RNA sequence: UUUGCUCCACACAAUAUAGAUGGAUACGAAUAAGGCGUCCUUGUGGCGUCGCUGAACCAUAGCAGGCUAGCAACGGUGCACUUGGCGGAAAGGCCUUGGGUGCUUGCUGGCGAAUUGCAAUGUCAUUUUGCGUGGGGAUAAAUCAUUUGUAUACGACUUAGA
RNA sequence: GCCCUGAAAAUGGAUGGCGCUCAAGCGUGUUACCUAUACUCUACCGUCAGGGUUGAUAUGAUGCCCUGACGAGUAGGCAGGCGUGGAGGUCAGUGACGAAGCCUAGACCGUAAGGUCGGGUCGAACGGCCUCUAGUGCAGAUCUUGGUGGUAGUAGCAAAUA
RNA sequence: AGAACUGGCGAUGCGGGAUGAACCGAACGUAGAGUUAAGGUGCCGGAAUACACGCUCAUCAGACACCACAAAAGGUGUUAG
RNA sequence: GAAAUUGUUGAAAGGGAAGGGCAUUUGAUCAGACA
């Protein structure tokens, strides 16, 4: 619908992000994902915590270079749940692939354009409440990514310019509410009232 | 106005295709708001044009466009099957093909 | 197996001249087509008479409509069922509208709680629960109390697009 | 087969590669932690043995 | 000029170049049929070319006729192209390669007065 | 972390200048020398790059330069490098 | 090494484009709880209200939108300018002052439109580059060779030479 | 019943991969949907079969025309064809106003073996049709002889004092 | 390793079983249209993040014939008996 | 005065081989056909 689309990734699933990620990629919209950090996988964290030591050892034997590469901040923890629904050796694919971006936190442009949410990948609505489940952040700083106090601290000073904006926001649209009520009952008003709005 | 537009957006999918084997005779059309077969029985039949630019001049332009039409729906969730003039050019997956109104039943 | 209908299903070995007119049997069957019941009665009849479809005939079929199919009622099931080790019997009690409605769920339930599928199992007997204090099954006693209300919380929207752009809200 | 008599290494595969290094000025990687409340001063300094 | 006939549907206009003629140069473009046994384009596994056979033969209204219409012809002097005295609807004159310059110029001239078709009419010709 | 600026001083003694060359006896030295300017104007610029600093600047480094020529070496081409401060207060930094 | 460079302006010419075609429309947090309005003792507070989808919102009429007159408003908005302020996560964007100017479909008028012949995308986006112009602004270095030995199989590295 | 314990191997690693937990898991039910060289209908080709038609005054009787079914294939059989060296007959064939050959991501005919032309280069010979004949078709055989590459400006050109 | 009956592979491609001589499906002249088989439909991937009722939380869960393994014996985990 | 193979010029492509099949964009190039 709109050229290019953000998405808050706070209480997403991984695999499930991942799975329309990679759809809304392949039919070309373009797509960024923020907040990175803030994002769920299914499982306690312990489990979670395994499963990535595993992904670990996995490492070509004659030399840890060319083998598999082991990337540990949430963004690319979450590239790489994408990157697998991705036809990504093909031309197609590196041509998806490019119409995307993943950031930890919100960085400018993005944090002035507003930022929607994929239901069908929403943690609260998905899951039975009383799983266990799992942050990424968390899941990620285990595993060696530096910059989470970092990044939490730019977001909660973020998150403040931003209320005040909000604030400013619904103040001025309670004039706007008042003024748009001084024109109750009159002949126009009530015209469109029965045009139905 | 600010809007000339007389079409529906349409995404161009994929070839009709297995799982392995494609078949470039007939593309397969994403149009815009449509979400059921339902909802994509209306198109069938209106002529689909996928317009493109180049380098070349032509017939006065630098603008060409292959013509095609909505044939039947795709499966269950308003995709749709559609054949052109000649077939689409796989580098168009995922590109930008508008859907007419025309011919029309109202 | 589908859907079921209930079947009453009739039939007698076939005439001797020396026996002309046998004696007649009836089970009612339950079965989603009357083809699939008409089975069922030679299967069963052949584990309790001197026939096979061979030497019967089938002299009935009929469907049984619910008697008030829109009066919840209080099932109890008995069920013989054959598990991996040995066979067994079971009874189970069903709330719910029809006895045609019941009996589904109650292959349901087969098919889930002990992995018995259809060939598996023998409906011994479907019949309602008259007087309740003699449902004994308590998941269905549990619904039996007076002034009974509950709530369904943690509610959930099913959305139609592919995004959203609210963040949503569970209460109902 | 296995060894015959385990012996161990050689080298320490921290100080790979052993290649040519990237400048005669080796790199302070780190720096010390910082206590900021005792008087400003350098923390480190240039030379030659 | 040519007499009417049907859409030419040609069924297979790509040449049927032999198997692996592209790999090793000793190997001529010429059709050759495999006689292998562990063969994957005699055996037909998807993916490798195509090979001819008698499905692909050309519609027997429309077959021989180049574009025009006609039924080509190899002519070579006068004699010869008047054999099509009577038929400038269905055949046309192919002038012969080794037939000289100056002779070819009373072969075209006469095929312009018979009326008759010339599909290589550029041939040696001073200009 | 990531250079959000430096700030250098008005004159460089050609001993670091030198470093930021490889033929200097050719070339013209015109190495720090637009940038000598911007003290011109009463400073300005200067200002506001210390004091755009001292605004954000998590950590601060200095830009000295070992005194070659008091060395017997005969290199004469000086060592430049980063040293971090850790002493009090980032703005306090900036200033010494 | 034949007037070369760069930033601002237009002019022609190329060449491209993973794919404009009204608008990527900004709290945060919770989900077995919240949004908003409102009152107050300013609280884990009182009262009210909403949800059940963005099917919203905003915009949208005029030769792909011409040329014109007027009323009512004193509003909107496009542009070049000017005042003060904010933004370093990638800030390269936000906001605010004051004049000037175009438009206004807020409302009422005058004129134009065919003959693109019954559809033929019927051409209105932005890419990078190159050639001259003239309006500011700018006048270096690197390499070979020679040389040092903190280096070196050759390249490389580290010195030096108006 | 599911889940746990019982449950130890060597390069790093595989429900096919991502990944999934009111599943995208286990069991079971209902519908919709996707797509084979298969099935239905049509067109073309060929094969086999069954009919029709010598009546001139025009062009094929092994023909012309209607109609139905069928089509996998190693070893192997048979059939109809393509192409080369020479031989009989023929075209009163082609040609120094340019035969044969050779080059040619130029044209056309054939399902194909192959056939035809254009242009270029060339210099004395050469084709079509009916027959005749065989030292008659090459990708191989550690095949024969000749010619040519990658290796590669590489190994090297360092014993015998200078 | 060896017999019996049939069906195959060998000599055979096409679809499914990711992959594979022998399995499932279906056996090939060149093609258009339709519909299917077996097998699928989160994304890779065409096609319901369809509907329904239960069961399962694994600090080594499980995930589809041939098929690419696991048993005795145990649990006051939890389900129905 | 063929081929293998080489030099120059012209065009084109090239993220651990190259070549091939169906289909089409793009560039280059060509027949036929109108009347
Ligand atoms: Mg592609
Ligand atoms: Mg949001
Ligand atoms: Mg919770
Ligand atoms: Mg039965
Ligand atoms: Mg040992
Ligand atoms: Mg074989
Ligand atoms: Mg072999
Ligand atoms: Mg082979
Ligand atoms: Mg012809
Ligand atoms: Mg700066
Ligand atoms: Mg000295
Ligand atoms: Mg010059
Ligand atoms: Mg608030
Ligand atoms: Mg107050
Ligand atoms: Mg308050
Ligand atoms: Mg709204
Ligand atoms: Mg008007
Ligand atoms: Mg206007
Ligand atoms: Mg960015
Ligand atoms: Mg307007
Ligand atoms: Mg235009
Ligand atoms: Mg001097
Ligand atoms: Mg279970
Ligand atoms: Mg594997
Ligand atoms: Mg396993
Ligand atoms: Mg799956
Ligand atoms: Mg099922
Ligand atoms: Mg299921
Ligand atoms: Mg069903
Ligand atoms: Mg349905
Ligand atoms: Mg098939
Ligand atoms: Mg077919
Ligand atoms: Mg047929
Ligand atoms: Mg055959
Ligand atoms: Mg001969
Ligand atoms: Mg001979
Ligand atoms: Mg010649
Ligand atoms: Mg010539
Ligand atoms: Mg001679
Ligand atoms: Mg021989
Ligand atoms: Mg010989
Ligand atoms: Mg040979
Ligand atoms: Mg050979
Ligand atoms: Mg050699
Ligand atoms: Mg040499
Ligand atoms: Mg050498
Ligand atoms: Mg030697
Ligand atoms: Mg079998
Ligand atoms: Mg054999
Ligand atoms: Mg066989
Ligand atoms: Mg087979
Ligand atoms: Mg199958
Ligand atoms: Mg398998
Ligand atoms: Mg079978
Ligand atoms: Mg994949
Ligand atoms: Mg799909
Ligand atoms: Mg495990
Ligand atoms: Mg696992
Ligand atoms: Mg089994
Ligand atoms: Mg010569
Ligand atoms: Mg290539
Ligand atoms: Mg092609």
């Amino acid at each position: 619908v709109e050229p290019v689309v953000v998405i808050d990734g706070k209480g997403h699933l991984v695999g499930r992000l991942a799975s329309v990620v990679a759809k809304q990629l392949l039919n070309g919209q373009k797509i960024v994902v923020v907040r990175a950090e803030e994002l769920n996988i299914s499982g306690e964290f312990f489990r979670n915590k395994l499963k990535y030591h595993d992904f670990l050892r996995k490492a070509t034997a004659f030399n840890k270079t060319r083998g598999p590469f082991h990337f540990r901040a949430p963004s690319r923890i979450f590239y790489k749940a994408l990157r697998g629904m991705v036809s990504h050796k093909t031309a197609r694919g590196k041509a998806a692939l490019e119409r995307l971006k993943v950031f930890e936190g919100i960085p400018p442009p993005y944090d002035k354009k507003k930022r929607v949410v994929v239901p069908q990948a929403l943690r609260v609505l998905r899951l039975k409440p009383g799983r266990k489940y799992t942050t990424l952040g968390k899941l990620s700083t285990s595993v060696g990514w530096k910059y989470e106090d970092v990044v939490a601290k730019l977001e909660a000073k973020r998150k403040v310019s931003s209320a005040e904006y909000y604030a400013k926001k619904r103040a001025f649209t309670k004039k706007v509410a008042s003024a748009n009520a001084t024109a109750a009952e009159s002949d126009v008003a009530k015209q469109l009232a029965a045009l139905g709005y | 106005a600010e809007s000339h537009r007389l079409y529906v957006k349409g995404k161009h999918l994929s070839y009709q295709r297995s799982k392995r084997v494609n078949n470039p005779n007939v593309s397969l059309i994403k149009i815009e708001g449509v979400a059921t077969p339902q909802d994509a029985q209306f198109y069938l039949g209106k002529r689909i044009a996928y317009v493109y630019r180049a380098s070349k001049e032509v017939r006065g332009s630098k603008i060409r466009v292959m013509w095609g039409k909505v044939t039947r729906t795709h499966g269950n969730s308003g995709v749709v099957r559609a054949t052109f003039r000649n077939n689409l050019p796989a580098k168009t997956f995922g590109a930008s093909v508008r859907i007419f109104l025309y011919p029309s039943n109202i | 197996m589908a859907h079921f209908k209930e079947y009453q299903v009739i039939g007698r070995r076939l005439p001797t001249e020396s026996v002309p007119e046998p004696k007649l049997f009836r089970m009612r069957i339950f079965a989603s087509n009357e083809v699939i019941a008409k089975s069922r009665y030679w299967y069963f009849l052949q584990k309790l008479h001197k026939v096979k479809k061979a030497s019967g005939e089938i002299v009935s079929i009929n469907q049984i409509n619910e008697a008030h199919p829109t009066k919840v009622k209080n099932f109890g099931v008995w069920v013989r069922y054959d598990s991996r080790s040995g066979t067994h019997n079971m009874y189970k009690e069903i709330r719910d509208v029809s006895r045609v409605a019941a009996v589904e769920t109650l292959y349901q339930d087969m098919a889930a709680r002990h992995r018995a599928r259809f060939r598996s199992i023998h409906i011994l007997k479907v019949a309602e629960i008259e007087k309740t204090a003699d449902v004994k099954r308590q998941y269905v006693k549990q619904f039996l109390t007076k002034d009974l209300k509950f709530p369904l919380p943690h509610r959930v929207q099913k959305s139609t697009k592919t995004f959203s752009y609210k963040r949503p809200s569970t209460f109902y | 087969s296995h060894r015959k008599y385990e012996a161990p290494r050689h080298g320490h595969l921290g100080f790979l590669p052993r290649k040519r290094a990237a400048s005669i000025r080796a790199r302070v990687k780190a720096f010390p932690k910082d206590d900021r409340s005792k008087p400003v001063a350098l923390t480190s300094f240039l030379g030659y043995k | 000029a040519s007499l009417p006939h049907p859409k030419i549907v040609k069924k297979h206009t790509k040449k049927f170049k032999r198997h692996h003629s592209d790999r090793y140069h000793r190997v001529a473009e010429n059709w050759r049929k495999q006689k292998g046994i562990d063969s994957v384009v005699r055996r037909r596994f998807r993916g490798n070319i195509s090979q001819p056979k008698i499905g692909y033969g050309s519609n027997k209204k429309t077959k021989f006729l180049s574009p025009s219409g006609h039924k080509t012809f190899l002519v070579a002097n006068v004699k010869d192209l008047e054999t099509l005295t009577m038929h400038t609807k269905t055949y046309a004159a192919e002038i012969a390669h080794n037939i000289s310059a100056k002779n070819r110029v009373v072969i075209l001239a006469r095929a312009k007065a018979l009326g008759i078709k010339v599909t290589n009419p550029k041939g040696r010709l001073a200009l | 972390l990531r250079s959000l600026t430096t700030v250098w001083a008005e004159h460089l003694s050609d001993e670091v200048k030198r470093r930021f060359y490889k033929n200097w006896y050719k070339s013209k030295k015109k190495a720090f020398t637009k940038y000598s300017a911007k003290y011109a104007q009463d400073g300005a610029g200067i200002e506001r790059e210390l004091a755009r600093i001292k605004k954000y600047a998590s950590v601060v480094r200095v830009l000295v330069h070992t005194q070659i020529r008091k060395t017997p070496l005969a290199q004469k081409k000086a060592h430049l490098a980063e040293i971090q401060l850790n002493g009090g207060s980032i703005s306090e930094k900036v200033d010494w």
